C-alpha cells in the first residue's frame, strides 16, 4: 500500500522530510535539499 | 559515607548539530530526511490503469494502441514513456490542459 | 487508518513441529526512536490476553524461549520455536504506533492440536 | 578509589537507567538506576517525536510533464515557484532540528538537576555538597539507609542529632 | 495487580459503570488502557487514561459516549458508557503496564503488560 | 492541618494573583498575593501577545476568478501555489502556538522560583526548607514578622542568635 | 563603601572581561575578570552567529523584464507569487531574530549563574550568601587567599575550624 | 500622588521642562503618560516612559522634539519639549497607574489613574 | 491609525433620569487576553481628568456605582443610572490598544443640567 | 610552548604520526590547527581539533587521509597521515592560541599565536 | 572558497623608507561581529612562523608598534612605518572567517633590502 510516487517508485516511511525527487505526487513527505539532518533522541555525550 | 549522581554515557556517540554548535556529542541520534525508496508502484487497495505503449490523449480519439482503453476506469493512471497519442501524425491544441483533466478524470 | 492483516487465519500445529504466524501492517509501524510498535498476544480460551512480544522483537517475563519475534517496518512474523499442548488459542496482533488515531489489533489466528 | 557525580562525568556502567546513583560505605560500593527519572526523560523525547510522524492530508498532483516539456514562459514560472518553495523547507528543516536538539539536550540536563535538589531536601542537614555532584553523608548510612534516599523515604529527624555532632563540633 | 468489580446486566438506554484497583503501584505515571472483547468476535481497545493529569484519548467509535475517570487517593479507575444497546454484552478489560522491569527497552513501550480478570456486561431485557 | 506549598500543588484559593504566601504561626493562619510577581508575569505574557496582534500592510488582490473560470493551465499554477503557501502558514502556525506554549508555562515557573531564592536569602540561618516549597522558620516569628518577608524588610541579625540555639543545640 | 554583585547591577569598571570578582579585605579592595567564563560565553554566540554567514548555493534568474513588460495574466502570477515568499522570508526574519534575542541574553545571564555556584561549593562551610551576589568569608582571607578562590585552588578544610567558630558561636 | 512644577511662560523657539515627583510608589514599574489639553480642545497624548529601563515611546505627532527622562533616586520625571510654537500652549499633565489595589482585572490596565495636578505652559511674545 | 468617534456630542440631561454615552470604534478593541483597551473619563472644568471605567466594563476606585460600561469590539456605551448635579463637564473615551501606533481620546461629549 | 617530536624518514605508503605536547595549558578548550610548508612551497592547512571534545575539522584536500586525536592527561596532541607520497615532503607544525592576555579583542582570536619548532618528514626511497 | 592574491609579490626595501604589502580577498571577510578575520604572518628563513596582526588591525604581544594593519572587507594592507634589517622575509596573509570551508593563506611576498 503506497501514498506517495514519482518517477522512479514510492516512498513509504514515517520520517517528514525526504531528498529523492522534487516532483513526488500524492501525500508526499516535505522535500528539503539536505540529504542528512540528525535528530538528537539522547542526552549529550560525556565520557569517563 | 557519600552518595553521588550521574548521568549515563557510551563510548563513541553520534554528531548532531545544535543551534550555537556543530559536532554536538549526543548519545543516540536519527535521521529526519528520507534517501531510500521503494522501486516500484505499491498500489494496493486502488483501481491501477497501466496505460503502457498507448497515451493518455489517445483514449479520446482512439488509435490502434489504445483499443482496450477507450472506457477505462482508474483510481490511479500511470504513464509510460513510449505511450503515442496518435497513428496518422498530428498533435493536440492545448494538450497540457486536457492531460490534467484526463489525469484527474477518474475514467 | 492503519489496518492490520493477519494470516493463515488458522493453524493446525504438531505438538513438536515449528509454527509461524504472520502479520503485515498497511502503514509503517517504525518510529522515530528506532522501534517497530507491534504487540504479540495470546488469549486463551476464558482467560485475560497474555503479552507474548511487546516491541516486535523483545520477549516479556512470563514468556518461554520458544516464542520469537521478528520483522520490521510492514511486514511481522511471529514464530514458535517448538509447540507445546499449552500453546493453544488465538493470537493476536497489536499496533501501537499513533494514539489520535488509536491502538488497532489484528483479527486472530485460531491454533489447535492436529 | 573516589567516585564523581554528574558535574565532572558520565558514567559508562549505567546499563538499565538514564540516571542513577552510587553510594559508597563500609559495606563496599554499590550502582543503582533512577527509573521514574529515565522515564520522565524519555516521555519528554517520543512526545517531541510524535510531533514529527504525523504526516499531511494535502494532496499534489502534477502540473509539469516529464516526457512531453511544456511551454518555456509557463516551465520557468513553475521552476522558480518550486525553488522558492524548497527554500523554505529546507531552511524550517534546519531551524528545527537544530532547535529541538537545544531542547533535547536541555531537558535531559535538567532532569539530572531536578534529581539533584530532591536528594539536598532530604538530607536536610545530616549531609554537605562536595562539588561534583555527591553528597557527603555525615552519619553512619548502612546500606538500607542508601536504600532510602533512593526511594523518597528518608527521614532526616532519625539521624540529625547524630549528624550535626559530625559537623559543627568534629 | 488489576482486580475489576463484578458481572452487571443492564437495559438499553441505561449506563454501565467499571471499576479497577490497581493494587500496588508506585509510579501511577504510566498509560491504562479499556478493552473490548464482544463473545465471538476479537479485541477492541476503547481509550487510554493518564493517571497523573487526567487526558484521556478515546477511540473515534467510543467518542462521545465514552467517559473515564480516577481517584488516586483509593487507586481506582472506573468508565462509564451512556447510551447502551444490544452490541455492548461483552466483556471488559482494564490492561496497563507491568513496571520494576531493568530493560533499557521497556521505557519505550507504552501498551498492555498486566490485565484485569475482565466483567461480563449483558444488555437485554 | 499541614500546609504546602509549590513544589506539591497550587491553591485554589489564591485569586487576587499568581503567586503568594501562606504562613502558620500562634495567631492562626494566613494567606496573601504578591503583586510583584504577578505583575511580572503578566507584563511578559501581554509583550508576547501584543507581537501577534500586529497586521501585515501588504495588500493581496485577485487573480482567479469565482464565476467564470481561468483557463486550465493558468488555473492549475495557481491552485498548486496556493496550496504549497497554505501548508507553510499552517506549519508556521501551529509550530508558534506550541514554542509559545512551551515559553509561556516555563516562565511562569521561573516566577515562582525566582520568588523562592528571593526568600531563601533573606531568612539566611533562621529558616529551613522542608521540601514542598515551605520555611521552617526557628523563631518565634508573628504577624508583623511574617510582613517584613513579604514586603523585602526583613532583617536576619535580629532574630541570627536566637534562631541558632534552636537550630544546633536544641 | 560597600559593593555589590550581580544581583543588583552590573559593573561598568569591568573592562577585560564579562564576568569577574571583587574582593573586599584589610589589604584594600580589587577588581579581577574571569576568562573561562568570558571565552565561554563568547563561543556560544560567535557559533550562533557561524550560523547565519552561510550562503545558498541555489541560483535564482530571471522571469521578468524591467523594460518590455510581460504579459498582464503572466505578470500577476508572478507578482502575486514573489509577495507570498516575501511574507514568508520577512516572518522567519523577523521570528529567528527575535527568538535568538532571546538565547543570547538567556545563555549570558546562565554563565553569571554558572559562576555563582561554581565559587559557592567552593566557600563550602566557611562563607555565606550576601543576597546581592556576594559571598560573606567568614575567616582571615588575604590577597592570595582571594586568588584561591578565583583559580579554583581553594581548600575549605584549611579554614574550615576558624570559619565555624565565627559562624555558630560569635 | 503626582505633583507637578509650577506655571512657565516661553518664547517662540526655546524649550520647555515639566517635572512630575511621583511620591509613595513602592512598584516603580508602571508606565507613567504624559497628555496635553490645549485650552479649548480635548485631551493628547505625547508620550509614555517605562522607570525600570527608559524606554519612551512617543506620538508620532510629538516625534523627534520630546525627550523624556526620569531621575529615580529623588523619584521625578522629566518632560523636555524643545523648538516651542504658540500651539504648544496647554496644560500639561503627568499620570501613571495607581497600585496597591486587589482586584485580577487591573493586572492587565496599562493606562492613567492617577494624575497630577496640571501644569500650565503659554507660549507668546 | 484607530480613529475614536464619539456621540451625541453634547447632552442636556436632567438631575434623575438616566443618560448614555457611546463611543465607536475604527478597528476592533479586543486584545488576545479577553479585554476590551477602552477607557472612560470624566474632566470637570477646571480640574484633572478622572478615571471612571478602565477596561470597558470595570469602575475604578473611588467612582458611584450610578456610572456601568458595557460593550465590546468596535462599539461601546457608557451608561449612568440616574444623574446628579456633581455629574456634567466633558466625557472622553480613550483606546490603549497598541502603543507604537498610541493612545489616542474621543472627541468629547459635555453634560450639562437642562 | 609547544614542543613537538623528531624528524622521520618514511617510505611511500606508510603512515607518519608528529606529536605536539602543550606544556602550560589552564584552558585547554582553545583550537589547536596543523598546517604544512612544502620546500620552496607556502603554508598549508591541514586541520583544526578540539581538545575539549575531540572535534576535528579538515582541509577538502586532507579529508579521508588524516587523523587527528589527543591525550590530555598527558597534554599531548597527534596527527597521523597515511598513504604518504612523495609530495608529503614538509615541515610539519602545530600552532594554538596564546592564551593570558588582556584585550577584548583576542577572545574572538581563533587562530594560530605559539607555534612549535616544526617536524620535518621526508618521504623518499 | 576563498581566494587570497597578495601583492607587490616581492618588495624590495631600504632600512628607512616605508613599505606596504596588500592582500585582498575574493569575499568578504567581516563577521557578524564587527571584526575582520585577517591575520598577518612573517616567516624568517628558517623559523616557524610569527603572527603580526591578528584580526586586521590589533597587534600582537611581541610585535614592535613600526608594524600596523588596516583595511576592511575584502581589501587589506600591512603597513611598516620604518623598515629595520630584522624585518627581511616572507610575509603571508591568512583568513578565518569560515571553517568547514576552512583556513587558507595567501602567497607570499618576499622582502630584502636593497
Ligand atoms: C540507539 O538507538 C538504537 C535504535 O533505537 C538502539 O538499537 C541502540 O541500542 C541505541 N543506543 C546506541 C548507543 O546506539
Ligand atoms: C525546469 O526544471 C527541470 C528540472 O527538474 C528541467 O528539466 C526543465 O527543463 C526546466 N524547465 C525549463 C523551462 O527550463
Ligand atoms: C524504601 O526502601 C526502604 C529500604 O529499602 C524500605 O524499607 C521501604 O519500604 C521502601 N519504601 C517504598 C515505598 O518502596
Ligand atoms: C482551483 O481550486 C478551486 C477551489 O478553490 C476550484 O474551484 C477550481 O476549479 C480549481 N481550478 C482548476 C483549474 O482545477
Ligand atoms: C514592611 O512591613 C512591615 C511590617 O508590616 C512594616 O513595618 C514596614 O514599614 C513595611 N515596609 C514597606 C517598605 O512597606
Ligand atoms: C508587478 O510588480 C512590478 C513591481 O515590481 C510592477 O512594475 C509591474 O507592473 C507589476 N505587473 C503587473 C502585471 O501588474
Ligand atoms: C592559584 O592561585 C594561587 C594563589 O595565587 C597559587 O598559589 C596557585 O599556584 C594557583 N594555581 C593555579 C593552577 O594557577
Ligand atoms: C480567562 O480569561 C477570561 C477572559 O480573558 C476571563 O473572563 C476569565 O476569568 C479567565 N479565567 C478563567 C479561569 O476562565
Ligand atoms: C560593539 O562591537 C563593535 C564592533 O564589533 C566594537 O567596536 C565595540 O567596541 C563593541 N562595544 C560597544 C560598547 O560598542
Amino acid at each position: 500500500e503506497g501514498d506517495c510516487y514519482y518517477s522512479g517508485g514510492t516512498i513509504i516511511s514515517n520520517l517528514p522530510f525526504q531528498n529523492i525527487d522534487s516532483r513526488a505526487v500524492g501525500k508526499c513527505p516535505r522535500y528539503v535539499k539536505q540529504r542528512s539532518l540528525l535528530l538528537a533522541t539522547g542526552m549529550k555525550n560525556v565520557p569517563e | 559515607d557519600k552518595i553521588c549522581l550521574g548521568h549515563h554515557a557510551v563510548s563513541n556517540g553520534t554528531k548532531v548539530n545544535t543551534l550555537t554548535e556543530r559536532g554536538v556529542e549526543v548519545v543516540n541520534a536519527t535521521e529526519t530526511v528520507e534517501r531510500t525508496n521503494i522501486p516500484r508502484i505499491c498500489s494496493k487497495g486502488k483501481r491501477t490503469v497501466d496505460l503502457g505503449q498507448c497515451g493518455l490523449l489517445g483514449t479520446i480519439t482512439g488509435p490502434p494502441q489504445c483499443d482496450q482503453f477507450l472506457e477505462f476506469s482508474a483510481d490511479l493512471i500511470i504513464e509510460r514513456r513510449e505511450g503515442s497519442d496518435v497513428c496518422y501524425p498530428g498533435k493536440f491544441v492545448n494538450e497540457e490542459a486536457l492531460r490534467q483533466i484526463l489525469r484527474e478524470s477518474g475514467g | 487508518d492503519i489496518v492490520m492483516t493477519q494470516s493463515p487465519l488458522s493453524l493446525s500445529v504438531t505438538p513438536g513441529e515449528p509454527a509461524s504466524i504472520s502479520c503485515r501492517s498497511s502503514h509503517s509501524l517504525l518510529h522515530l526512536n528506532g522501534y517497530n510498535y507491534l504487540d504479540w498476544y495470546l488469549q486463551k480460551p476464558g482467560q485475560s490476553p497474555q503479552l507474548l512480544i511487546y516491541l516486535g522483537s523483545n520477549r516479556a517475563s512470563g514468556v518461554p524461549d520458544r516464542f520469537s519475534g521478528s520483522g520490521s517496518g510492514t511486514d511481522f512474523t511471529l514464530k514458535i520455536s517448538r509447540v507445546e499442548a499449552e500453546d493453544v488459542g488465538i493470537y493476536y496482533c497489536m499496533q501501537a504506533l499513533r494514539t489520535p488515531p488509536g491502538l488497532t489489533f489484528g483479527g486472530g489466528t485460531k491454533v489447535d492440536i492436529k | 578509589g573516589a567516585i564523581a557525580g554528574f558535574i565532572e562525568n558520565g558514567w559508562e556502567g549505567l546499563i538499565d537507567g538514564w540516571y542513577g546513583f552510587r553510594h559508597q560505605n563500609a559495606q563496599g560500593e554499590g550502582t543503582a538506576a533512577d527509573y521514574k527519572s529515565t522515564q520522565s526523560a524519555i516521555d519528554q523525547i517520543t512526545g517531541k517525536l510524535n510531533r514529527l510522524i504525523e504526516k499531511t492530508n494535502q494532496q499534489f498532483e502534477l502540473i509539469d510533464n516529464e516526457f512531453t516539456e511544456v511551454e518555456k514562459q509557463i516551465g520557468n514560472v513553475i521552476n522558480w515557484t518550486r525553488d522558492s518553495i524548497t527554500e523554505v523547507w529546507s531552511y524550517n528543516a534546519e531551524l528545527l532540528v537544530a532547535m529541538e536538539n537545544q531542547h533535547t539536550i536541555d531537558l535531559a540536563d535538567s532532569e539530572m538537576d531536578k534529581l539533584y535538589e530532591r536528594v539536598k531536601r532530604q538530607l536536610r542537614e545530616n549531609a554537605e555538597e562536595d562539588g561534583t555532584g555527591c553528597f557527603e553523608i555525615f552519619h553512619k548510612c548502612d546500606d538500607d539507609c542508601m536504600a532510602s534516599i533512593r526511594n523518597n523515604t528518608y527521614d532526616h529527624s532519625k539521624y540529625r542529632e547524630e549528624a550535626m555532632q559530625n559537623r559543627i563540633q568534629i | 495487580q488489576l482486580v475489576q468489580s463484578g458481572a452487571e446486566v443492564k437495559k438499553p438506554g441505561a449506563s454501565v459503570k467499571v471499576s479497577c484497583k490497581a493494587s500496588g503501584y508506585t509510579f501511577t505515571g504510566y498509560y491504562l488502557h479499556w478493552v473490548r472483547q464482544a463473545p465471538g468476535q476479537g479485541l477492541e481497545w476503547m481509550g487510554r487514561i493518564n493517571p497523573d493529569t487526567g487526558g484521556t484519548n478515546y477511540a473515534q467509535k467510543f467518542q462521545g459516549r465514552v467517559s473515564m475517570t480516577r481517584d488516586m487517593s483509593i487507586s481506582t479507575h472506573y468508565m462509564e458508557l451512556s447510551r447502551l444497546t444490544s452490541d455492548d454484552t461483552a466483556v471488559y478489560y482494564c490492561a496497563t503496564k507491568r513496571g520494576a522491569v531493568t530493560a533499557m527497552v521497556y521505557y519505550y513501550f507504552y501498551g498492555m503488560d498486566v490485565w484485569g480478570q475482565g466483567t461480563t456486561v449483558t444488555v437485554s431485557s
